[PDB]
């Protein structure tokens, strides 16, 4: 019956409920893996801090002698004309 | 200052120019007609001017502005008509006091003499502010209340003076602005490039609906709140009062309609009507005209002045999108718009392309098709307005093979497409069914999920009603209607009442001028329970013929659900609706009995 | 009989219910663990270009000692 | 007579001709820009040991 | 009083350029112009002392590439003196042109005094301000019934006459100008012909003359023998002279442009003689606006109670919409009237196929002030059954008569009873728009009452 | 080591501008022009832009400006030439960033660390360094993978109309592309933002932005910009793949947008048009874009192009569709019909195309009845829509026997096979699986293009 069919879609509404439930359990889990991901945030940052510390280490150890490099290139005398001026 | 070297058409090649930029504002002739520079060759820079070109002479000065073609933005547009170059038809007229537009006439964009009661923003005194920023805001009219007064992009610092609340015109000082040591004054009004879009923090996905009002359109092919579209089809087919009643009944906060290469009587009739209707939002009774402005170029007018007028409204539409509110321009015709370049480029001597158009038609269709979309605005506080461009792209030969319908439709994201076999026999709105599409539909589920959950499977079972009776329309006229099963019977019959009483709106009667978004689910809900009834009915093994007979009554009540008054409200529509579904129930369960 | 398909209609609309929910949850989760690893290599290619526009800093002033110098300049 | 600004501008020339039409930034600055736009490579190559995988 | 006067009192003597660098085509091109202006009308005096009017259509550095109406033919270089008037064409007006024949470019030919101008008017005009524009409310009885219930032509209405070449469009002209009348309450008609034929010329005269319109209308006759360069500005010139009537003057002025294909044929040789666009069909990309400046200056002003309606007759090449005249014209037009080859072979006239007809301005300009009640809802309905009475016409044909319902049935005796008693009119028949909607709802009671779904229900109830 | 990166060659700033018209920009006086090469045009507001030199007369230069020419002055702009033709800075690193239609990057991150400078135009692989791909490519689409196979290494278009779902169709295939993990470069010219944040989001969530490269030039970016971006990203694809020796899976949208930016350059230098205006040199053009895709010899790793294009009335004879079906090998067709009809994917399989397949696909690659079952159904569907046709045009029962079970085949291969919802991921073997079953709709009897040995083995 009409009736009856609309009961048990409310008994299995129950059910929806309970999924809904699941359904807001999921958004608090998604909001937990963004909050974990802000953890993670931290340990990729403290990860990222252990890349970068390098960077700053490996630049100050050959920084003097790029330098040196750019500064002979500014300044060399590079004098020549076009090849079809000749 | 230079001369004019050629004047043929609407291009003049002004000579002794060296220094002009492209697509910078001339003054050619003495009557100083505005002009934008296309080609520099050399002293030489041809100019295509927005005035008629009559009259000019060689050695006519022309004056270099310095400054590309500009929109003039702030407090004073809401409820005017303009012309393109912006304008004010109505300032014009009271200034010349003819019938006809000067050549050349200078009226300012915005009314200087109205005194605007100016509110300060949240920012005072040597606060930091940036582009886009609100810093006051001014009562325009009853329905647009505080227009928000923005501090034009490109430009920022620290406010050294801001003007305390009053009665001010646009001329007065409203805020002062020092940058690396230098002051900037800052009034009411600001103008902007057309051609550049003006900046804002990040485009958005456009989720809330722009309800049109039309039955078909809101239901079938649903557009967004900053959403391109598109409405081609022949003469008369119903693209120009598709837009006017878009303009009049729809959701978005202000209505920028655009006239290019549209009869002047249209705008007439706009300007006569709008102010008649009325807006139900702002919580009172508020005319349509206060949140419309019109962007008017009749066909006659000067060809070169219907890219003007695009830019024009455009840029209108993304400043009140910049105020945050949900705006919608109308473009009466971007195909007069490329009737128009075509016309420019014919008269330079470009390659023809395809059809005469020229070859960046479709680059410039698709910058001004992305003009639109929902976006947070540049500056806080933080808001987020929305452009939607309803343009009606008008078809030469009635055939959507045209190219400025194909790059339309490349760049849109909805076709309206007309049919002009259903805009004879007065069908509006002839929106063709088979070769309509939206794809806007995705992001609405949400809407649909929040407000009405039934929308999309109703309107997926009409559209499946709709084209599984196209092909057995096909079959019928093939081969007749004895070979068609029961089924086929109702699934014809069903899709002719849909099409005759729900497709089918009047815009022009008291009821269906506009029926709401409940109204139109209302009424999918009555015609697909008929459907499912009388399918429900012969499949228990009664005849369809018997069927129809004794249930000419319900199909009536069905037909006749379109002349319920949205007037009478939500509350006593929908009851009247749930009793109209009840008893067609009733009336079907006693006939299958 | 109508009972039970309605009982089981409901309970399909609640399965994928859920089930959409569930893939919005792992998507979000999905985008926000790239966002995060798309900023962290953007932080140290930004500081690779801090070290490297550092060198460039250096230069500039000692160029300008070269200048300063009539002797070598 | 119009030279060069003092700030920005710390050596060389900017060599242009009589007509003023065709000029070429030498100064020191410039020729540091180019030199920092141009040798990109060179600079990762000795500041860092070269890719693994980058092979070819 | 009038200070239009003092500016008139000034001689400007005019420069005769001997100075011809070339020609070819329709284009002559003069060299060492003193300032050309951009449309000159200038007066080239042949060898032979003909005069031809011709203006400029584009000035380069000392230049200027005139084109003649009457033709380049004849002109020599030596001996042509090309002398620049200053100013665009302008033709002489006054309210004595009413009652006056004239030639296509405004040269009075019938045999009467040069006009006596009480102004001086450019040709191509200027367009109206859309502010001063009045949207056209006020319906006009033409007295035919297929244009005044089914369409709906208002009083600054420029809705066309869509024909083919052997259709009756003229005698739908010359009936809807000795008939029209405001249905709530005379049209100082202005002629223009373009490109017509001689018999043609010749009815529309003699109409006029018969029927008491010749003393209010002035002829701007173009004939087929006429110069194919001066149909464009024939229009131009009628339309100036309505323009003044209606808004200096505050008289209603009905516009009767004749063969705008002959028109549009014209622009596109003029076009085809140039390197233009070919736009489709090889007609002029600018053609759209070329017509927009001609169909546009109809309509009301505000604050001046003239107004102008055109009625221009079309001839579709293959009777076919799609052709670039019809589809131009319908674009910029408020509506056609479509002259039916189909209906006219079938024998009824007017015949005037309503399906590819329509009015923008029906919508207002009718209603329950301006006529009846019903009327809206009645040729709504109409057209439903008019279309719905061709489909089973067409199914019919397809699959016997047998196969047909009731409905179809039904739809084809409505059909049948529309087309040879409603649309079909005597050629001097006026019927009241009250009338003629009477005939209407006689014809929707051939339907029982159910099947009228585009009648709203109050107004079935009360007229049914 | 490239040590020759270490040097300055002082540029030649041109303030001879002249003849500015529409995209080109023409310098009077030059000193030794050199064709397709990088200038800088400073403009009087002070913004640069890139301008590539399309052609040099005696002194001359018609310079094509990438950001367009709104707002270049005769006057006060200057015009720097570089000396070299576009090098893009290419890094391994370069994976994972958004790049603007330039080359710019827009992800709000640094400039590329160049490894090297590689010239866009790339150089011409020899044919006899390359490979034969042969090795499918199971995209997890049926119409595609059972019908028309996709080898790794082998450029096999998208055609497409405007508003179809070719891309949801190519970022599906994106998404799942693995053999029977890739690295993605991205090329977007022109198309509007709703796509490019599809394509944006589908690869994030896909989790592709560890080893993917957009270069995103949106509709508003200027219409030049188009004539690069496809050679960025592939000169970038041709690194990652040959250098690097990734698998790299190009997806360059809109080709058909930049045909009409070709199409306006061409246009605005006044030369022979060709057919529809489109340069004669388009086939050129695209050749040089196109053939940028497969396998090399000495270097494990291919350029599996993708280009998705968009028919402009649905039309193969128009000239983009037209030339990228003799260049590019094979052809993806989606169809309007079909998506009218609702199937997803809208794969019209009768106009789509491998030429690759054959090699590609069966005798232990796949499976053994693979190109035999794609014969077959290629043929059913043909048949299908022959009597599809004739039942329209006369009577129903005039189709033979035969012409009604190909009906009942087409229908139930539109909407069972064909029909595949997105991240359905069918496999090779199960899409095969399934057109079997749809072929043993048919009798034995009339499958007439499966090899007898086959037929009695998998009927
Ligand atoms: N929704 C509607 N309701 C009633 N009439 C309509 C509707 N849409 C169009 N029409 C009719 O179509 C006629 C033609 O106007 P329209 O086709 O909109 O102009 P255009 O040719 O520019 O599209 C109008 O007279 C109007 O009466
Ligand atoms: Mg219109």
């Amino acid at each position: 019956q009409d009736k009856l069919k609309q009961a048990k879609t409310d008994a299995a509404k129950e059910i929806d409920s309970y999924k809904i439930q699941k359904d807001k359990e999921l958004k608090e889990f998604e909001q937990k893996n963004a909050g974990g991901v802000g953890e993670l945030e931290k340990k990729a940052e403290a990860g990222v801090q252990g890349e970068l510390a390098e960077i700053k280490k490996i630049a100050e150890k050959k920084k003097d002698d790029v330098v040196k490099i750019l500064i002979e290139t500014v300044i060399k005398p590079s004098a020549e004309v076009h090849i079809n001026a000749l | 200052y230079g001369a004019i070297y050629s004047v043929s058409g609407p291009v003049v090649i002004a000579e002794n120019m060296i220094g002009c930029a492209m697509y910078e504002l001339v003054k050619v002739g003495h009557d100083n007609l505005v002009g934008e520079v296309i080609r520099i060759d050399g002293d030489k820079a041809t100019i295509q001017v927005y005035e008629e070109t009559a009259g000019l002479t060689v050695g006519d000065p022309v004056l270099r502005t310095g400054k590309p073609l500009s929109v003039e933005l702030g407090p004073g547009l809401m409820e005017t008509i303009y012309d393109g170059i912006q304008r004010p038809l109505k300032a014009i007229k009271e200034e010349s006091q003819s019938i006809y537009i000067p050549r050349g006439i200078d009226t300012p964009a915005l009314d200087r003499t109205i005194k605007w009661q100016f509110t300060p923003g949240k920012f005072q005194v040597g606060d930091h502010i940036s582009g886009g920023d609100i810093y006051g805001s001014v009562f325009e009219n009853s329905l647009i209340s505080s227009h928000k007064i923005l501090l034009p992009p490109r430009s920022r610092g620290t406010i050294t003076w801001i003007a305390p609340a009053g009665e001010y015109t646009l001329d007065e000082k409203i805020l002062e602005v020092e940058f690396d040591g230098k002051k900037s004054d800052f009034t009411l009004y600001h103008t902007w490039p057309v051609r550049v879009p003006r900046p804002v923090t990040e485009k958005l996905s456009a989720d809330y609906p722009l309800l049109t009002g039309q039955r078909v359109l809101d239901a079938l092919f649903p557009c967004v709140q900053g959403g391109t579209t598109c409405i081609p089809g022949a003469f008369g087919c119903g693209k120009t009062v598709i837009s006017q009643s878009l303009s009049k009944y729809s959701n978005s906060d202000a209505i920028i309609y655009v006239g290019c290469g549209e009869r002047g009587n249209e705008m007439a009739e706009v300007l006569m009507e709008f102010p008649e209707l009325y807006t139900e939002m702002s919580g009172t009774k508020e005319p349509i005209m206060k949140r419309t402005t019109l962007v008017a170029n009749t066909s006659n007018m000067p060809v070169a002045a219907r890219e003007a007028s695009i830019y024009t409204g455009i840029t209108l539409a993304e400043y009140f999108r910049d105020q945050g509110k949900n705006v919608s321009m109308i473009a009466d015709s971007s195909s007069r718009w490329a009737e128009a370049l075509r016309e420019i480029s014919g008269r330079l001597g470009e390659m023809p392309a395809d059809q005469g158009f020229p070859a960046y038609l479709g680059a410039k269709l698709a910058s001004f098709y992305e003009r639109a979309g929902k976006a947070v605005a540049l500056g806080s506080p933080d808001r987020t307005g929305s452009v939607s461009i309803v343009a009606a792209v008008s078809p030469a030969g009635g055939d959507f093979s045209d190219p400025v319908t194909t790059a339309t439709l490349g760049i849109t994201q909805v076709f309206w497409g007309l049919d002009k076999k259903l805009a004879q026999r007065k069908h509006f709105p002839s929106i063709n069914t088979s070769v309509s599409y939206s794809k806007y539909t995705n992001v609405l589920n949400k809407f649909y999920d929040s407000n009405y959950p039934e929308f999309p499977v109703l309107r997926d079972r009409m559209k499946e009603i709709l084209s599984n009776a196209e092909e057995l329309e096909q079959v019928v006229q093939l081969v007749g209607k004895s070979a068609l099963s029961d089924s086929d019977k109702i699934t014809l019959d069903v899709a002719t009442l849909i099409k005759e009483d729900f497709l089918q709106q009047n815009g022009y009667s008291t009821y269906d001028a506009f029926c709401p978004i409940w109204k139109t689910f209302d009424m999918m809900r009555a015609f697909i329970s008929y459907h499912d009834e009388a399918q429900k009915a012969v499949a228990n093994g009664a005849n369809w013929s018997k069927l129809a007979d004794s249930t000419g009554d319900v199909k009536h009540a069905v037909s006749s659900s379109k002349f319920f008054e949205p007037s009478r409200g939500e509350k006593e529509v929908h009851g009247e609706f749930e009793k109209l579904l009840s008893t067609m129930q009733e009336r079907f369960a006693e006939s299958t009995d | 009989i109508e009972k039970t398909n309605i009982v089981r209609n409901e309970t399909n609309n609640i399965d994928g219910n859920f089930k959409s929910k569930l893939k919005k949850a792992m998507l979000s989760q999905q985008i926000t663990k790239s966002t995060i690893a798309n900023k962290m290599r953007l932080k140290v290619l930004s500081a690779r270009e801090q070290s490297l526009d550092g060198i460039f800093e250096e230069t500039k002033e000692k160029l300008s000692g070269i200048a300063n110098n009539r002797d070598e300049y | 007579n119009d030279y060069l600004n003092k700030d920005l501008v710390s050596g060389g020339v900017v060599v242009s001709n009589a007509s003023d039409k065709i000029e070429i930034n030498n100064t020191l600055e410039e020729r540091l820009k180019l030199l920092s736009e141009e040798a990109l490579p060179a600079i990762r190559l000795e500041l860092y040991g070269p890719s693994k995988t980058r092979k070819f | 009083n009038k200070k239009a006067v003092e500016q008139g009192f000034n001689v400007k003597p005019r420069l005769n350029y001997n100075t011809v660098s070339g020609v070819n085509g329709p284009l002559v091109i003069l060299e060492k112009v003193k300032f050309p202006r951009y449309n000159e009308i200038v007066n080239l005096t042949l060898p032979d002392g003909t005069v031809r009017q011709g203006q400029v259509l584009e000035i380069r550095g000392d230049r200027a590439i005139v084109q003649v109406f009457e033709g380049t033919s004849g002109i020599d270089v030596k001996k042509t003196t090309v002398e620049f008037t200053g100013e665009s064409l302008r033709i002489p007006v006054s309210e004595d042109m009413l009652g006056r024949i004239f030639d296509g470019s405004g040269r009075p030919i019938d045999n009467g005094p040069k006009v006596f101008a009480e102004d001086y008017l450019d040709i191509n005009g200027s367009p109206i301000n859309p502010y001063a524009r009045i949207y056209p409310e006020e319906m006009i009885s033409t007295g035919v019934s297929a244009i005044d219930t089914m369409n709906s032509i208002a009083r600054g209405q420029k809705i066309p006459i869509f024909s083919a070449s052997g259709l009756p469009h003229n005698e739908i002209a010359a009936q809807i100008c000795r008939q029209a009348g405001l249905v709530r309450p005379n049209f100082s008609i202005v002629f223009a012909a373009m490109g017509v034929n001689l018999e043609t010329a010749r009815f529309f005269k003699q109409d006029f003359e018969e029927n008491g319109s010749l003393e209010r209308t002035s002829l701007f006759l173009n004939l087929a023998n006429d110069p194919t360069i001066e149909r464009i500005i024939t229009p131009r010139l009628a339309l100036t002279t309505a323009e003044y009537l209606a808004y200096q003057t505050e008289r209603h002025v009905l516009t009767i442009l004749t063969d705008m294909s002959s028109y549009a044929d014209a622009l596109r040789e003029v076009s085809a003689a140039r390197e233009e666009v070919p736009g489709r069909r090889g007609y002029p990309g600018y053609m759209y606006t070329d017509l927009s400046t001609i169909y546009e200056r109809a309509g009301r002003v505000e604050g001046r109670n003239g107004s102008i309606t055109q009625i221009p007759i079309l001839t579709m090449p293959n009777d076919d919409i799609t052709h670039p005249i019809p589809d131009l014209t319908g674009y910029i037009t408020e509506g056609q009237i479509f002259v039916d080859r189909q209906l006219h072979n079938k024998g009824i006239y007017p015949p005037i196929n309503v399906l590819p007809s329509l009015s923008r301005l029906m919508k207002s300009a009718i209603g329950e002030g301006m006529t009846r009640k019903d009327h809206g809802d009645v040729s709504n309905q109409l057209y439903a059954k008019y279309a719905i009475g061709k489909d089973a016409a067409a199914m019919k044909a397809v699959v016997g008569e047998e196969a047909l319902s009731i409905e179809d049935k039904l739809s084809l005796e409505f059909l049948e009873k529309f087309e040879k008693t409603f649309i079909t009119q005597g050629a001097y028949e006026d019927r009241t728009v009250f009338e003629s909607l009477d005939q209407a709802w006689s014809l929707l009671r051939i339907y029982p009452k159910e099947m009228l779904n585009r009648i709203s229900p109050k107004i079935l109830d009360e007229f049914y």
